[PDB]
């Protein structure tokens, strides 16, 4: 039902399995409920997780979809971790 | 291969922008020939006669980025029983859109002074284009 | 109508949703389902205050367009020894310098 997610500092992050399996990336860590992650840290790999909840959501909705914030200080960490994770 | 149909069948047509872009609509000619059309600030609409059987997509107006009409990415104007035209944006990629940000961030002469995967590299300068886009 | 919440207690956080009509106290049962931990040992703030079981998260100021997917409210999460910890937040790492090019 849950993963767990963990940061580069430590930081635990829980989120639904099916929210996780939108990255292919994370699905291959969990094949063992746990994946870490040595560098994404944790004001990034907050950010994915708010991305999954935000996917899930907004994927064929028709209602008008906001925009995704990205602050400019975690862009280029987020970006680096979209890249890797394939999300 | 992907052109307008010229029907020349009068339609009329509302661009609704349900986006926080600045709407730049497209109108693919009888060659398929990408012609611009003019702007749609955010949040706004626009009433324009079309044709029946003309292909439309739209983009944002400054950086190109694709946008979905009706859920899709092409829009024809059918039979009026005024038809809608609903623009929103799409679930971009986790990937693509911090990609808008950083273009939006950093001119693209100094893509190379940031330090980052030279994939990485050249995705940002890959940037979307209508001609791209464009092929099936 | 779905809230959406980061339930977070030291350097764990707990991403879920839940309806506006929703008791407080149905919100430790998710929790306990996820961290094992009964309601009873349990408190949830929001920010410094006090959550009471029987409130509705709409009572409590989580409403769907404040409590969105993409920017979840924050509920404080304190467990219990047998007397209750305080309510502590290890906050997330700083983000870097902002380079000279951006
Ligand atoms: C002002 N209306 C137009 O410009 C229409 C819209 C599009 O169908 C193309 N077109 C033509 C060729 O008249």
């Amino acid at each position: 039902m849950y993963v767990k997610l963990i940061s580069s500092d430590g930081h635990e992050f829980i989120v639904k399995r099916e929210h996780a399996l939108t990255s292919g990336t994370i699905k291959a860590m969990l094949s063992t409920n746990e994946v870490n992650f040595r560098e994404i840290p944790s004001h990034v790999l907050s950010k994915v997780c708010m991305y999954f909840t935000y996917k899930v959501r907004y994927t064929n909705s028709s209602t008008e979809i906001p925009e995704f914030p990205i602050a400019p200080e975690i862009a280029l960490e987020l970006l680096m971790a979209a890249n890797f994770l394939d999300c | 291969v992907l052109r307008s149909v010229n029907s020349r069948e009068p339609s009329q047509v509302i661009f609704c922008n349900r986006s926080p872009r600045v709407v730049l609509p497209v109108w693919l000619n009888f060659d398929g020939e990408p012609q611009p059309y003019p702007t749609l600030p955010p949040g706004t609409g626009r009433r324009i006669h079309s044709y029946r059987g003309h292909l439309w997509l739209f983009r944002d107006a400054g950086t190109h980025d694709g946008l979905l009409v009706n859920q899709t990415e092409l829009f024809v104007p059918s039979l009026n029983v005024p038809i809608f035209a609903n623009i929103t944006l799409p679930v971009y990629t986790l990937k693509e859109r911090c990609l808008q940000v950083v273009r939006s961030l950093v001119k693209p002469e100094n893509y190379r002074r940031l330090d980052i995967v030279r994939s990485l590299y050249e995705d940002l300068e890959d940037h979307p284009n209508v001609q791209k886009d464009l092929e099936r | 109508m779905d809230v959406f919440l980061m339930i977070r207690r030291h350097k764990t956080t707990i991403f879920t949703d839940a309806k506006e009509s929703s008791t407080v106290f149905e919100l430790k049962r998710i929790v306990e389902g996820i961290l094992k931990r009964p309601p009873d040992e349990q408190r949830l703030y929001k920010d410094d205050q006090l959550l009471d079981d029987g409130k509705t998260l709409g009572e409590c100021g989580f409403t769907s367009q404040t409590a969105r997917p993409q920017a979840p409210a924050t509920v404080g999460l304190a467990f219990r020894a047998d007397t209750f910890e305080a309510l502590c937040i290890e906050p997330f790492s700083s983000p870097p310098e902002l380079p000279d090019v951006m």
